[PDB]
């Protein structure tokens, strides 16, 4: 069907136009598609999305984290530093973005109660940030324990709840971190755990979030949860909740909203 | 052979004597060295190998190629860190049911066909009277063996084939083993040279019609003339039909674009860092991608609905591929006796009164009739009613005249019947005319004569009537009866009948003479000694009443179905083995050959000139006899058939016949046989379609044939070609519709491996369009109407007009297969933008977006999801994905069915089934996006209404387009235009 004068059953003529047309054909059709993308991004607002379909309620997260076969695992040796020194180093970085100095954009709040913001009174139209620094996780923010407790086998566990723009967790009582076995061994006593800031709360003003646009410096506040007596040489299976009025923690989908759950094993 | 061979020679080779026959024990020794006269079965065929050619096929091994590919890249991503790949597993499943239950579909009819056709299929012990060591005894026929000496009678079935030594009378009935529509006389002497033609040659399967006749057996079972004819139809093979051929075109254009594609996104996917091994798996994706597995539902479904159709008109094909054929026939090779005509002798012209009159000669009696009021019409009538002895059997009020059954010879049965169409009760007169003497037909005077009284009591006359042939019949009656008179001979009437008999002789048709005379009161009173041997009444100087001919006529449907075949640019030719007179005046009758259409002896006898000195060139008709065929070279049989349009076959053996079918098909024509006797078995075999009387078939016929015609009806030819051109059409329609979902569904694939956005359209969902969804739309369109005078239109072009060709598959992948995606992924940007992903954002955010260790990934506007948020996202993006291709295949459907035709024109709701197919395509997407437990179960989610809306505007783009395309290809007839987007 390859030739000279008619390649493929068409004379190269023939080919010149209908390629042409086809060119033609697919360039209206780009034009047809960037109009409804620009359409689509001149409709959409910048600083609040259009539907929270999938954020009904705030997923949670845990730092160190280490994830084995399915969630997280976390597994070390008191005696051997090199087990916990990867986990510290971790703590370390995480802890970087809320020391003093990458903190300089927010401002000290003390209202416990909603930061409600309806104008862009901060520099370069925006509205404020609250601050949270290290320090207020006090023995769990690195000082003066730089192994957060992980030498001594009551290691920092670090909580942080998935920000979602306006969403309010409850204005009763503060957010609140709780932590316990899932199931709890036979031979030992519940989970005795210390928290940091003091009870486990997450203040009122850091809600609600206005997104990243009119909040550039937002920080996500931070709970620690020192666990104090965790069984030497054997695996504990730990979850932490988030109890506030709207959030839920009852998806059988998603083991992540509303609470994190984690393995760990301390050996010695 | 043995006919040309005298009963000394016989009895050596036989071993066997004339008077006696065969010994017992040598009868027994050579009934052990050969097997029983009988046929061998048609054997072979078990009940599973019907169902692994079902599983076989173009179409269904694309499939099974899909599947194993599919299986091959299960274990290539095991054998890694791939996984997530029950997406194979699911779609090679799919793929192997829907082959299998499509199989079991194709099955089921074939069996139902089968059973159809042979509930109409009978069985009946066969017998013979044979004579061994002095002894007549039964026995049964197939004990007999060569040699043996065999006594038939009439109305017996011929035991084998038989070389006859003493007949008396004897005539058989040759119509299924060869074209002879007459009784043939059998008689102890070679007549001819071949074996078929001689007139001492009975053959195996024929039933003797009258007379005795005693014969040598000289052939049994497989060796007979019919068990060579059934081994010659088991050597025949069977080829593709053009459906299929055009599907494993189709197959050939998908499997080139498939590698295409996929070579070429394997090159791109190496350029853009992946390994060797996500390469290959991404071009098998792509390859498997471009098979649609609905495609085979739908073609089944399609042919069956074309099949229920058809049977609708009794018309049942033994397969779904046959539903096309006769769409796609440019050449109809037609048997004569018993498929073209009712094979059953006849009135159909007489001449009295100086004038030749037509009968009506349909079986349903739906023609003109001749004028029935004159006093010669009614001497006529009373001779031929009265010179009679057929009778009707006891009971048959119920059952039409032309269908009766009769005691009695073909012409006295057609006389009979003729009597009751015309004058009505037959019987009833002729009881009220009673008879006083009769000598019967017998070859020493060639008529038959008897004596009636008249019915009124008031005539005291004798009336003689005679009956014979028309020379012997005029070598007496001094006399005619012309209008109310007798006028004598004055050799003008005996001028004038030579040229009625031959007239009516070269219209192929048995003439009979008819004549009467009325007996004086007083030379014969009442009560007188008619005597049979004293000869005392008088046998001359009689009257003549008129001439009475016959022929086996034309069913009554078959003149209007040649025409309209011929209207449809198909050209009939007549193959029979018949005799060449006979054939022609058939062929005229038909309109096989056209008024005023001449043969190079019809020219030469005009123009008054030796044949040899006519150009060929100038003759439109042709009769070429069997003896002619066997001298010419296929050459010449070409060069004849292509210089006459108008062809008839005459003489012609079932070898020949399907030696005229090669030759047509190998000058490349799609070739319809139709036929009914066993040697057109062979024939129909070859045949691209053939096509077999249903109530005239003889078993072997009907076996042979892919079409059954249950009630002999010829129009259905007619009703098959129109048929298969409208499925050839809506398939066209429907393949297009099928095919352009294909790339909307295969895109975002593409985007997702190269572009890395979040996958924008799910394995299941793609599953749930192909196989349920868009088949009932896709099927809705074999009832779309045709769209020009389809039967005026020529036969397609095999060569060049293809099922699916090059413009339908780049229209419709191409064009408004991109108009589809381009609606999808303004869908899904709209989706993911509103929900908080900007479409700069999701460009390369799949890595992340897919990892089971981010829970906390921040979307446009700050806000973190888990693994799980994103995943139902996801599904979102899959169902507005899906509705989007769902709202562009409703505006599909609506322009797929026309081709040239305005949708304005051809009506938009004038397609209840498409109405309705489209109301439960939405419907079915309604249930799927909104039940609950959809996004657990099949990943579908309840979209916001606005999703729905956004491709609208794209379908409404693909109907304005589409329309304005089809107004260009109809104002601008054969533009650049026409040529490039009209398929
Ligand atoms: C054989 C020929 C094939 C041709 C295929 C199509 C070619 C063209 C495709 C892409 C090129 C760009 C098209 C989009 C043009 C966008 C128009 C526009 O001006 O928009 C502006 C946006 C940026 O606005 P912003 O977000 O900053 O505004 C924020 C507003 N505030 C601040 C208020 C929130 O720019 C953007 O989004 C740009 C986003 C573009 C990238 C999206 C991902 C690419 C995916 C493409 C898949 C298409 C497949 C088509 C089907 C093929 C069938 C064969
Ligand atoms: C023709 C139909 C072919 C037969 C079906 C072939 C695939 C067989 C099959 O296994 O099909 C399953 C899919 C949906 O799989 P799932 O989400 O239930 O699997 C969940 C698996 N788990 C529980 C591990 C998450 O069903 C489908 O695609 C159905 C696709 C549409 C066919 C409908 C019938 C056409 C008429
Ligand atoms: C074209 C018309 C076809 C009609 C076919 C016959 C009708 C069958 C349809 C429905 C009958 C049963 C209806 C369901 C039972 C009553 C409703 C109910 O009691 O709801 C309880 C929950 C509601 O779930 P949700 O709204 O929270 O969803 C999850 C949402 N997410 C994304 C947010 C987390 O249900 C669950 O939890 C999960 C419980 C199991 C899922 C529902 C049971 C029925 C679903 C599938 C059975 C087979 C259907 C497929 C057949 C082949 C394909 C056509
Ligand atoms: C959606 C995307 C739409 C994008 C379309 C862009 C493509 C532009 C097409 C331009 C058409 C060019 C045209 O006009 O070709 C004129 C030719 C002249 O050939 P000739 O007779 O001299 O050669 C006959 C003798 N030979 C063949 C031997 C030499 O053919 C003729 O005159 C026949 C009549 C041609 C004009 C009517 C058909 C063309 C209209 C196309 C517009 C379709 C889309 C409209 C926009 C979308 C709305 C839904
Ligand atoms: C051709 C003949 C058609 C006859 C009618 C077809 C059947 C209609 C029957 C039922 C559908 C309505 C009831 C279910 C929807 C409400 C359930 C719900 O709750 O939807 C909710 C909102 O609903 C809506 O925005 C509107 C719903 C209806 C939209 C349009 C429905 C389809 C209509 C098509 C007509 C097209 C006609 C033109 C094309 C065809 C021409 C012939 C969705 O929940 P969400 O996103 O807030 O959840 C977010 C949380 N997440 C995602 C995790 C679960
Ligand atoms: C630059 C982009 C938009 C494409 C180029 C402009 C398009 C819309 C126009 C400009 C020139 C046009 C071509 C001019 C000549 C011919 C020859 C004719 O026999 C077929 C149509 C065809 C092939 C036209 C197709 C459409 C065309 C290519
Ligand atoms: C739209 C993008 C992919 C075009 C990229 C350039 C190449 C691949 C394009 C440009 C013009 C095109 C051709 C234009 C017209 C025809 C004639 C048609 O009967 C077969 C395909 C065919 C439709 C196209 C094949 C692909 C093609 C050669
Ligand atoms: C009409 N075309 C449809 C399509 C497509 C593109 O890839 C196929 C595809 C899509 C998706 Cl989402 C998931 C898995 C696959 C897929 C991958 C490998 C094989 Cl061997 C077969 C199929
Ligand atoms: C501005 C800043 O960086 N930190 C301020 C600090 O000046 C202030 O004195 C204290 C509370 O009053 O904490 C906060
Ligand atoms: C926390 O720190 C204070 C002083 O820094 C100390 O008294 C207290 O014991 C610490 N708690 C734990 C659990 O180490
Ligand atoms: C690690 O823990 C185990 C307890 O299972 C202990 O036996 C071992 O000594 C520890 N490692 C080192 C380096 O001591
Ligand atoms: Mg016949």
């Amino acid at each position: 069907n390859p030739d000279t004068g008619q390649m493929l059953g068409r004379t190269l003529s023939r080919w010149v136009w209908i390629s042409l047309y086809y060119v033609a054909f697919y360039v209206v059709m780009s034009g047809i598609f960037a109009l409804c993308i620009y359409v689509l991004m001149r409709t959409i607002d910048p600083y609040t999305p259009d539907y929270q379909d999938q954020l009904k309620s705030p997923g949670v997260t845990l730092r160190p984290d280490v994830y084995g076969e399915k969630g997280l695992d976390i597994s070390y040796n008191v005696s051997d530093s090199t087990t916990w020194a990867g986990l510290a180093h971790t703590l370390h970085r995480f802890l970087a973005g809320y020391s003093p100095a990458a903190q300089e954009g927010s401002i000290n709040c003390t209202s416990e109660k909603y930061f409600f913001q309806e104008s862009f009174l901060a520099p370069n139209h925006t509205k404020f940030s609250c601050k949270f620094t290290a320090d207020m996780l006090q023995n769990c923010s690195g000082r003066p324990d730089p192994t957060f407790g992980f030498a001594e086998g009551k290691p920092c566990f670090i909580i942080k709840m998935n920000r979602i723009v306006k969403f309010l967790p409850g204005n009763s009582t503060a957010p609140r971190v709780d932590c316990a076995f899932l199931d709890q061994p036979r031979d030992g006593p519940p989970l005795q755990v210390e928290y940091f800031p003091a009870n486990g709360t997450y203040s009122l003003h850091y809600f609600p979030y206005y997104g990243k646009k009119a909040q550039p410096h937002y920080s996500n506040p931070l709970v620690a949860a020192k666990l104090l007596n965790v069984p030497r040489n054997r695996d504990v299976v730990i979850v932490c909740k988030i109890l506030a009025e709207h959030v839920s923690f009852d998806n059988p989908h998603d083991p992540y909203e509303g609470k994190v759950e984690f393995k760990l094993k301390i050996q010695k | 052979n043995d006919h040309q061979l005298s009963v000394a020679e016989l009895e050596q080779k036989y071993q066997t004597s004339a008077t006696k026959g065969l010994s017992a024990s040598l009868a027994a020794e050579l009934l052990l060295r050969d097997g029983p006269n009988a046929l061998r079965p048609p054997r072979g065929t078990p009940e599973y190998v019907k169902f692994a050619r079902q599983l076989a096929g173009g179409l269904q091994c694309l499939m099974w190629v899909a599947a194993a590919i599919c299986l091959i890249a299960f274990a290539i991503q095991a054998s890694e860190g791939d996984l997530t790949t029950d997406d194979n597993l699911y779609l090679a499943l799919a793929l192997i049911a829907v082959v299998v239950v499509t199989g079991c579909f194709g099955y089921y009819q074939e069996f139902k066909s089968t059973n159809i056709i042979a509930s109409f299929k009978n069985l009946v012990p066969q017998q013979a009277t044979v004579i061994r060591d002095g002894d007549k005894f039964q026995i049964n026929a197939d004990q007999l063996v060569v040699g043996d000496l065999v006594e038939m009678k009439g109305g017996d079935r011929v035991p084998a084939d038989i070389r006859i030594l003493q007949a008396q009378g004897c005539k058989v009935d040759n119509s299924s083993l060869t074209g002879e529509s007459e009784p043939q006389t059998r008689s102890p002497e070679c007549t001819h040279e071949s074996p078929l033609e001689t007139r001492n040659i009975a053959f195996f399967s024929t039933m003797c019609l009258e007379g005795t006749a005693q014969g040598l057996v000289v052939n049994t079972g497989d060796r007979t003339i019919i068990g060579r004819i059934a081994s010659l139809a088991s050597g025949v093979e069977n080829e593709k039909t053009p459906i299929a051929i055009e599907i494993e075109h189709f197959v050939d254009i998908i499997a080139g674009l498939a590698i295409l594609f996929g070579a070429t996104f394997f090159i791109v996917a190496m350029c853009i860092g992946y390994t060797f091994l996500r390469a290959m798996v991404f071009f098998m994706a792509i390859v498997v991608a471009y098979v649609p597995e609905g495609l085979l539902a739908t073609v089944t479904v399609c042919l069956s609905l074309t099949a229920k159709r058809l049977a609708s008109k009794n018309c049942v094909v033994k397969n779904l591929e046959a539903v096309e054929t006769l769409g796609s026939t440019s050449v109809i090779c037609s048997d004569k006796t018993g498929t073209l005509t009712q094979n059953r002798m006849t009135v159909s012209h007489l001449w009295f009164d100086n004038h030749i009159h037509s009968a009506d000669t349909t079986e349903d009696q739906s023609g003109q009739t001749f004028d029935q009021s004159s006093e010669t019409w009614r001497a006529l009538c009373r001779v031929l009613t009265l010179c009679n002895r057929a009778a009707f059997k006891s009971g048959q009020d119920a059952v039409p005249v032309p269908k009766r059954i009769v005691i009695g010879d073909a012409s006295e049965t057609a006389l009979l019947k003729f009597s009751e169409l015309t004058l009505g009760n037959a019987m009833g007169y002729r009881e009220r005319f009673p008879k006083v003497c009769e000598i019967p037909f017998n070859s020493t005077n060639k008529f038959q004569l008897s004596i009636h009284t008249l019915e009124d009591p008031r005539d005291p006359r004798h009336v003689l009537v005679m009956k014979g042939a028309p020379e012997r019949v005029l070598e007496r009656c001094s006399s005619i009866l012309i209008k109310g008179q007798e006028l004598p001979l004055d050799e003008q009437w005996r001028e004038a009948f030579q040229t009625a008999y031959l007239s009516l002789g070269g219209l192929g048709e048995r003439v009979l003479g008819f004549c009467q005379l009325y007996l004086s009161e007083k030379d014969y009173p009442p009560g007188y000694a008619f005597d049979v041997e004293a000869m005392n009444f008088p046998t001359s100087g009689l009257c003549f009443a008129g001439l009475v001919s016959m022929i086996d006529p034309p069913r009554a449907t078959v003149p209007d179905a040649v025409l309209k075949c011929r209207t449809a640019g198909i050209r009939v030719i007549m193959v029979t083995g018949d005799h060449p007179i006979t054939a022609k005046a058939i062929a005229a009758s038909v309109g096989i050959i056209s008024e005023g259409s001449e043969t190079v002896e019809d020219i030469a006898a005009r123009l008054r000139v030796p044949v040899d000195q006519v150009n060929r060139k100038d003759a439109r008709a042709c009769v070429i006899n069997g003896m002619q065929l066997k001298d010419m070279d296929p050459s010449e049989l070409v060069e004849a058939l292509r210089t006459h349009p108008e062809m008839v076959f005459a003489r012609t053996s079932p070898q020949q016949k399907l030696v005229i079918v090669e030759s047509c098909q190998r000058l490349g024509a799609i070739v319809a046989v139709t036929g009914d006797g066993v040697n057109d078995s062979p024939a129909l075999k070859k045949a691209d379609i053939g096509v077999a009387m249903g109530i005239a078939g003889s078993d072997a016929a009907k076996n042979a044939a892919d079409m059954i015609l249950l009630d002999d009806n010829f129009a259905s030819i007619v009703t098959g070609v129109e048929q298969g051109r409208l499925i050839f059409d809506n398939l066209k329609k429907s393949i297009a519709y099928t095919l352009t979902k294909n790339i909307p569904e295969l895109t975002p694939y593409l985007i997702y491996i190269t572009v890395s956005v979040p996958l924008p359209l799910g394995c299941i969902t793609i599953l749930f369009i192909e196989l349920c969804t868009d088949i009932f739309p896709s099927v809705s369109l074999a009832y779309e109407k045709a769209e020009s005078d389809i039967m005026h239109l020529r036969p397609r072009n095999p060569k060049r007009d293809r099922l699916v060709n090059e413009p339908l598959a780049a229209y419709s992948y191409f064009q408004i297969g991109a108009i589809q995606s381009f609606a999808g992924f303004t869908d899904y940007f709209t989706a993911m933008a509103q929900e908080g992903w900007f479409p700069l954002l999701c460009v390369g955010l799949r890595p992340q977006w897919e990892n089971h260790h981010l829970q906390d990934l921040q979307d446009s506007y700050g806000q973190e999801w888990t693994f799980g948020q994103r995943l139902y996202q996801q599904y979102t993006c899959y169902t507005v994905f899906f509705i989007s291709i769902e709202m562009c295949q409703i505006a599909d459907v609506l322009i797929r069915k026309t081709r040239r035709l305005s949708a304005f024109q051809q009506g938009f709701f004038r397609n209840r089934i498409l109405v309705i197919a489209i109301v439960f395509q939405v419907c079915i997407g309604c249930f799927l996006c909104y039940c609950p437990g959809m996004p657990n179960i099949f990943n579908f989610m309840p979209i916001r209404f606005q999703w729905w809306l956004v491709p609208m505007p794209f379908s409404l783009l693909i109907f304005v387009y589409d329309e304005i395309r089809k107004l260009g290809v109809r104002c601008c007839p054969g533009s650049w235009w026409d040529q490039e987007l009209y398929y």
